């Protein structure tokens, strides 16, 4: 009987040579351009090249074996052969994911623990991360595909096929998408989600850091106050003695003067939500917070980090200006305070903040753009050649037969497509793999 | 065997077991059952008769003691 074949195994087994070799010499260029160029050497790209490991891992052997056992019906290359190929895809497909956890995590814990996290985010710690993602996708993994079959006595895999031992029951596979992928997906896009939300206060963070000084030892402030961290008054009275007391209030702990980097971010906090909440019981200032953008309500923030809530309130022009989005004309008014007057450059930072929109008088955010852009490319080609393959194994545990057996070759296929296009992003986000790629294939280096 | 009949029973992934045959059912089929390309549900057990092969769907059958192994 002649086998008429479908047009996609046909797709499939011409561009899967094709792509195979596109995965490796793209995924070889970040390997050897990270050795070459010093430069490429930053935490964010560490990580990269872990990805790029389990990439070339799939292109080398993960691509090719499937299409040849796609394209011959069966599994010719003997059993021992079968254990290594579905050990290596899934142990490299497992430290994928692994690895978009810590890069998604890395950014979570860069901006909410800004001066903590960042503070022991050295090359070497970022190592041990990837050595134990690494390590646990093995462990996972590894042993159970070849030892499984000796555990249980028997190898009840079809003679001529090639698939997972224990996986060899429907709702086993649903539980492994589950875990696998969907527990993983929704743990990122959580994470995905705060990041956006939480890069807002790490501004905020850097804003304040600057107008207010940092320190984590008690000091008398422009007004002969004690002060710790971020502008944070401890008491008003003359004597240390009551500043140390107070600390220890704050901070449940024998400070002596002294707190520690992670104890300096929680009184930041504590006084920027104390802050912000002054701002939402005020009549006043009700309307003209929820109507700024972010940037906007930072400066906002600030002025009542500085003052306090009843001290912005009473400049009702600049308010109904600011309100009514005229900003070079409630700039001018603001100048005519008294606040204008008493600090140097503080204010001015906050005049041109409101008028601008921008952080230029604080800092550029060019280099942090481009690396949370280089976040989104990586999580976003990930979920675009995951979840066909996903939403498919989630059908097929609960529709009979609905799903083509031409797009589960499809999808299983899409997700090696991932491999592939990992190094093109990394080219279209960061300049630096744009320019060192180009001198390594023109041989200029 | 003569009168009486053990198969052995395996409906997951885990060790088997051994079934004895009730009257009527003379036969040990060892039954992969096709789902999606690399999917395969095995199954072993006791049965009257062999049941349907479908697609790509590959079904041994005898009637020795334990010969579905
Ligand atoms: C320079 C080369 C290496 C780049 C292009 C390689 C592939 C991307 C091209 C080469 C031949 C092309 C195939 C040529 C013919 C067909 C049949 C065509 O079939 C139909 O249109 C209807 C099929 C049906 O009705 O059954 C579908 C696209 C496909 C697979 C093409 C898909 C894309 C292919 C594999
Ligand atoms: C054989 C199959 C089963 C797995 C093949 C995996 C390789 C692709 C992995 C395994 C060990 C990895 C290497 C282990 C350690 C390093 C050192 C590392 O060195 C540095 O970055 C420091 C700066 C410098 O020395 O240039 C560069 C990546 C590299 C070569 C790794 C590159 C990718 C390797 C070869
Ligand atoms: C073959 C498969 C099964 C495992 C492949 C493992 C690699 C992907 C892991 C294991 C060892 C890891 C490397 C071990 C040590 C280094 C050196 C480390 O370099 C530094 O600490 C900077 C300071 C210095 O150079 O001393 C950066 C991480 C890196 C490249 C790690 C990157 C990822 C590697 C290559
Ligand atoms: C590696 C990158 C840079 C280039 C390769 C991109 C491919 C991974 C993309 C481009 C064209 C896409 C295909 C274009 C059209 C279709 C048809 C679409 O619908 C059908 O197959 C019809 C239903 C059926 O007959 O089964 C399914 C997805 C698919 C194969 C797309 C799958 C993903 C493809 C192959
Ligand atoms: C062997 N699979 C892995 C690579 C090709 C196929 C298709 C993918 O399958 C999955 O998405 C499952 C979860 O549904 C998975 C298994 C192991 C690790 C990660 C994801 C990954």
């Amino acid at each position: 009987a002649p086998g008429k074949g479908p047009w996609q195994v046909a797709f499939i087994g011409i561009t899967t040579g094709l792509l195979s070799l596109a995965t490796v010499t793209g995924n070889l260029l970040v390997l050897i351009s990270f050795k070459v160029n010093t430069e490429l050497k930053t935490v964010n790209n560490y990580f990269l090249l872990s990805l790029a490991c389990a990439d070339l891992i799939i292109g080398t052997f993960s691509m090719n074996l499937y299409t040849t056992y796609l394209l011959m019906g069966h599994w010719a290359l003997g059993t021992l052969a079968c254990d290594l190929w579905l050990a290596l895809d899934y142990v490299a497909s497992q430290a994928r994911v692994m690895n978009l956890l810590l890069i998604s995590f890395d950014r979570y814990f860069s901006v909410t623990r800004p001066l903590s996290y960042r503070a022991k985010r050295t090359p070497r710690r970022a190592a041990l991360m990837i050595g134990l993602a690494w390590l646990v996708s093995f462990v996972l993994w590894a042993p159970a595909i070849l030892f499984w079959q000796y555990l249980v006595g028997e190898r009840t895999v079809l003679a001529g096929q090639c698939y997972i031992q224990f996986l060899s029951q429907p709702i086993i596979t649903f539980g492994t998408a589950m875990a696998a992928f969907y527990l993983p997906v929704t743990v990122m896009c959580t994470l995905y989600w705060r990041i956006y939300r939480e890069t807002e206060n790490r501004n905020i963070f850097e804003m304040l850091r600057i107008d207010e000084g940092l320190r984590l030892k008690i000091y008398k402030d422009t007004e002969g106050y004690y002060t710790i961290g971020i502008g944070h008054l401890l008491t008003k009275s003359p004597s240390l003695n009551a500043a140390k007391s107070e600390l220890d209030k704050a901070i449940g702990r024998n400070t002596n003067g002294v707190i520690t980097k992670d104890e300096a971010e929680k009184l930041f906090n504590q006084d920027v939500d104390a802050a912000v909440r002054g701002i939402l019981r005020n009549a006043k200032l009700k309307p003209v917070y929820d109507s700024l953008d972010a940037v906007r309500r930072a400066a906002l923030i600030n002025m009542v980090f500085q003052m306090g809530e009843t001290g912005v309130a009473g400049f009702t022009n600049s308010l109904r200006m600011l309100q009514q989005k005229r900003w070079d004309e409630a700039a001018v008014n603001l100048a005519k305070s008294r606040w204008y007057n008493q600090t140097p450059n503080r204010a001015k930072r906050v005049i041109t903040t409101f008028r601008t929109g921008t952080w230029d008088a604080y800092f550029s955010l060019v280099k942090e753009k481009k690396a949370a852009r280089t976040l989104s490319a990586i999580l976003l080609a990930f979920i675009l050649t995951w979840t066909p393959y996903n939403i498919m194994v989630l059908v097929s545990t609960f529709c009979k037969d609905c799903v083509p057996e031409t797009l589960w070759e499809l999808g299983y296929w899409l997700c090696y497509v991932n491999s592939t296009i990992n190094p093109m992003c990394y080219a279209l986000c960061n300049k630096a793999f744009r320019d060192t790629f180009r001198l390594l294939l023109l041989c200029r280096w | 065997g003569p009168g009486s009949l053990t198969c052995v029973k395996s409906n997951s992934i885990w060790f088997p077991t051994s079934e004895d045959c009730p009257d009527g059912q003379n036969l040990c089929f060892k039954r992969w059952q096709y789902i999606s390309p690399r999917m395969y549900d095995f199954t072993r057990g006791c049965a009257a008769t062999c049941p349907k092969a479908e697609y790509r769907d590959v079904i041994n059958c005898c009637g020795t003691d334990k010969c579905n192994k």
